[PDB]
RNA sequence: UCCCAAAAUGUAACGGAGGCGCCCAAAGGUCACCUCAAGACGGUUGGAAAUCGUCUGUAGAGCGCAAAGGUAGAAGGUGGCUUGACUGCGAGACUGACACGUCGAGCAGGGAGGAAACUCGGGCUUAGUGAACCGGUGGUACCGUGUGGAAGGGCCAUCG
RNA sequence: ACCCCCGUGCCCAUAGCACUGUGGAACCACCCCACCCCAUGCCGAACUGGGUCGUGAAACACAGCAGCGCCAAUGAUACUCGGACCGCAGGGUCCCGGAAAAGUCGGUCAGCGCGGGGGU
């Protein structure tokens, strides 16, 4: 199941391209974060749980809920509580879900075109917009709570946007021609 | 307000070249000022003292971290 | 993470103990377990895996720890203060304990 | 050192036999109820030590 | 003129001068020559002044800002503390000490500027001219 | 707690500012592990800050409260185990006119954490308190006016 | 003896960052697997167990480079111990010594140890 394909049609399609001096320097996948927007103008304690279980169905772990960072503005805002999410996905668990999204996810979308082509993080990583939930085969509206939207980060180990746009879109990723 | 005032203290007690003994105290200090050396110890105040007999020993490098040690006589 | 292994040598009391006190760098597979004196930036027995290992880079965990003790025989050493670096204890590292606290 | 109504109290200590205290600053605050501990009294020390009064 | 925040008191004490220099932020410039005490309403007397006679430009520099207030006896007695917070801001003016300088005018258009700018001030003050390359 | 205070210490005013009369079964002991504020770039209920990611970053944060000193090898942040916030002591020093106050190695009877060296006799320290008399409670048995008890009185601790 | 690598000190920026080059199986790191001893309030990233290939890219080591940091004269000056004076005063001067800061010249990106290992 995958793995093979990652570096078939990725590590030797790059010497032929670009000019590798080595199969180490290839750009790779580090880690894939997931994040929650929780509470703050949703303050529920019966929200907590309702992406504390969907999150753990969809990415197959336990995320973990990351509580404020100690500032108290002028709106609403506390000392110390729960209101974010922490996903992050790694290895065996990545390419696991990564798969998902390059098959399931992001085709099966409404109103879906693609993803802007633009170099987000300069520093040879990727960042996603992602939005609605009812686009997930693992999300089903016919047994949950509610609807909210997640946010998945790409991090990866590429020196350029150069090597790693070209990564991410030969591993599986669709872009607005 | 003219209300409010503390008479303190704090300083050094014992100086550089002078022959301290077991249990004189060397200098008093709020924080971590002068670090306990070798042959001095530290109190829950800061207060360094002396665990033998011998000579006082001061030690600079540079400011930030001092330094106090006992060399003995005999 | 450089953290771990200065927080074991701030914390081994070097003068006030006297004692001397047995390094290890066992990031990877080789062992050196070498022996530093308190005061005196000096070695004196110095163990290591490095002359032959007999294929074995992880059982000799416990080999070069028996040697250690019996090589440190021969200058005089009674008591020893272990300073592991970034290591919790468990296993490779306990070997080598074990077998230099016996075997002395 | 105020002594009123407000919360925490100055505690006795008791013991198994022991007949000693221990004088602790408690406080009805957070968990107060387990004022259990192990203080050993002029003895063969090791004995089952609440302050609780 | 008068600071936006501060601590409020202060003391008094006199030192010869340290950060005046001879030019600079134009090409003509005043220097006093009697240590004292320049009171916030004396500057807004030099400035007006000095705009009278300059009908445009507005290249008239003031970098010696009033940072030190000082106290006021409010009626009588003395059975009190600090008495009078807010009374008035002086900026300490040493020998030496650039107060005003001018440009873009002639030299009869700024001996006059000055000089009247002159009258007003506690102190004696010299006008000075270009020749001076320190730091930069 | 700073400044005045004039580079030991100390030093006054109805001189200039800001706090305390507490809190914590853990913010303790110890044992392990993590490292900050902020800015920029890019991202979804956001659209200022914040949640995430990647770089810069002697830390411009944090340390329960006021302030200074000090801390990156932590006195920053978490977890496991515990009740050393122990008892009988203390060479030798700081400080005061006295009385108080402050620091403390080591020794003993017993325990706590760690493999261990080792550390621990409250909390980063400096405020969070007050003599004696009188009385309350527990304990222990010294006195107890003829004797043996008892009332009471003393002592240890501790409360008002 | 030559040199290099690794571990660990003294020293704790005149020994630091950046830029660039060199190093490939002796050493180092990445990497590979990791159901279990052990562990990340989620992730075997980091700890950790068992070990090939590959690569040196990154990290690290070394070397050049010193644009930036750091260190920093000489001279003079500020100030001041001592002595002696002036103004109504805020202040200021002379004699005799000590003597800054900053800035400038300039300096240098170390040096000095121990042990072990593999090469000539
Ligand atoms: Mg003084
Ligand atoms: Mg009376």
């Amino acid at each position: 199941q995958l793995k093979t394909k990652y570096n078939d049609q990725v590590r030797p399609a790059l010497m032929q391209q670009f000019g590798y001096s080595s199969v180490m320097a290839v750009p790779r996948i580090e880690k894939i974060v997931v994040n929650e927007g929780l509470g703050s103008s949703k303050e529920d304690s019966k929200a907590i749980d309702k992406a504390a279980k969907e999150l753990a169905l969809i990415t197959l772990q336990k995320p973990i809920i990351t509580k404020a960072k100690k500032s108290i503005s002028n709106f609403k805002l506390r000392q110390g509580m729960p209101v974010g999410i922490k996903v992050t996905l790694r290895g065996e668990r990545m390419y696991v879900f990564l798969e998902k999204l390059i098959n399931i996810g992001l085709p099966r979308i409404r109103d879906f075109r693609g993803i802007n082509p633009n170099a987000f993080d300069g520093r040879g990583n990727y960042n996603l917009g992602i939005k609605e939930q009812l686009i997930f085969p693992e999300i089903t509206y016919d047994m949950v709570d509610k609807t909210r939207g997640m946010d998945i980060t790409i991090v990866t180990t590429a020196k350029t946007d150069e090597e790693a746009r070209a990564l991410l879109q030969s591993m599986g990723l669709p872009f607005r021609k | 307000n003219g209300r409010d005032s503390n008479p303190k203290y704090l300083g050094v007690k014992k100086f550089g070249g002078e022959v301290v003994k077991a249990g004189n105290i060397l200098v008093r200090q709020r924080g971590t000022k002068f670090k306990a050396g070798q042959g001095v110890g530290m109190g829950r105040d800061h207060t360094l003292f002396a665990l033998s007999d011998g000579k006082v020993v001061f030690i600079n490098k540079g400011k930030g971290a001092r330094f106090i040690s006992i060399e003995a006589a005999q | 993470r450089r953290k771990l292994r200065t927080r074991r040598k701030v914390r081994t009391t070097t003068a006030a103990s006297g004692r001397l006190r047995l390094s290890v760098y066992r990031s990877s597979k080789h062992i050196y377990a070498q022996i530093i004196d308190d005061s005196r930036g000096q070695t004196l027995a110095a163990a290591s895996s490095a002359a032959l290992k007999s294929g074995n880079k992880t059982d000799t965990a416990a080999a070069v720890g028996k040697a250690l003790a019996a090589a440190a025989a021969e200058k005089g050493i009674k008591q020893v203060v272990f300073d592991r670096g970034s290591y919790k204890y468990h296993g490779r590292v306990k070997a080598l304990a074990d077998a230099a606290r016996e075997g002395g | 050192a105020k002594d009123g109504p407000r919360i925490i109290v100055k505690m006795e200590s008791s013991a198994g036999t022991g007949f000693y205290y221990t004088t602790t600053k408690n406080r009805r605050n957070t968990q107060a109820k387990l004022e259990l501990k192990k203080y050993d009294p002029v003895a063969k020390k090791h004995v089952v030590f609440r302050e609780k009064k | 003129k008068r600071t936006k925040f501060r601590k409020q008191f202060r003391g008094r004490m006199t030192g010869d001068a340290k950060g005046g220099d001879y030019v600079a932020f134009g090409d003509y410039g005043l220097i006093a020559m009697e240590p004292a005490w320049i009171k916030s309403n004396q500057i807004e007397a030099c400035r007006i002044v000095m705009s009278r006679h300059f009908r445009r430009g507005g290249k008239i520099y003031i970098r010696i800002f009033p940072d030190k207030p000082v106290t006021k006896k409010p009626a009588e007695t003395r059975m009190g503390k600090g008495k009078g917070a807010v009374e008035y801001w002086v900026s300490v003016v040493k020998p030496g000490r650039v107060m005003f300088e001018v440009a873009g005018v002639t030299e009869e258009q700024a001996k006059e500027a000055f000089r009247l700018a002159g009258h007003k001030l506690p102190i004696q003050t010299k006008m000075v001219k270009r020749e001076v390359y320190d730091e930069a």
